[PDB]
C-alpha cells in the first residue's frame, strides 16, 4: 500500500530482509566550504 | 686543479638550472629526491604554468 495515500501499487514489489552497510565515506566529513583562508607560501593559491 | 674545479663550475651551474637534463642528477646529500631546479619547476604536468597558472 501506500503510506502517504492508502491506495495500494498497480503492481507488486519485491520485499524482505537484506544486509547492507554504511561506507566509511559520510558527508558529516567530507563536505566543505571556505571563504577566505590560508595560501600556499609560494603562490597566493588557496590549499587542497 | 684548476680544470677540476673550473668544470665543476660547469657542472654546478648547469645543475641549477636543468638538475638531470646531463649525467645523473643530484640529490639531497645521502638521502633520495633530486632537487628540483630552475627548468624542473617549470616543465611536468606539475609545472607552474598548470598547477598554477592554467589552474588554481
Amino acid at each position: 500500500y501506500d503510506g502517504r495515500t492508502g491506495e495500494p501499487f498497480e503492481g507488486p514489489i519485491v520485499v524482505g530482509q537484506m544486509f547492507i552497510m554504511k561506507l566509511y565515506h559520510m558527508v558529516e566529513d567530507k563536505m566543505h566550504a571556505r571563504s577566505t583562508g590560508p595560501y600556499s607560501l609560494i603562490t597566493q593559491q588557496p590549499l587542497g | 686543479i684548476i680544470r677540476n674545479e673550473k668544470r665543476m663550475l660547469q657542472e654546478a651551474v648547469d645543475a641549477v638550472i636543468d638538475n638531470g637534463r646531463r649525467g645523473s642528477p643530484v640529490t639531497n646529500p645521502g638521502s633520495e629526491r633530486p632537487l628540483r631546479s630552475l627548468t624542473d619547476i617549470l616543465s611536468g604536468k606539475q609545472g607552474r604554468f598548470r598547477q598554477n597558472l592554467l589552474g588554481k
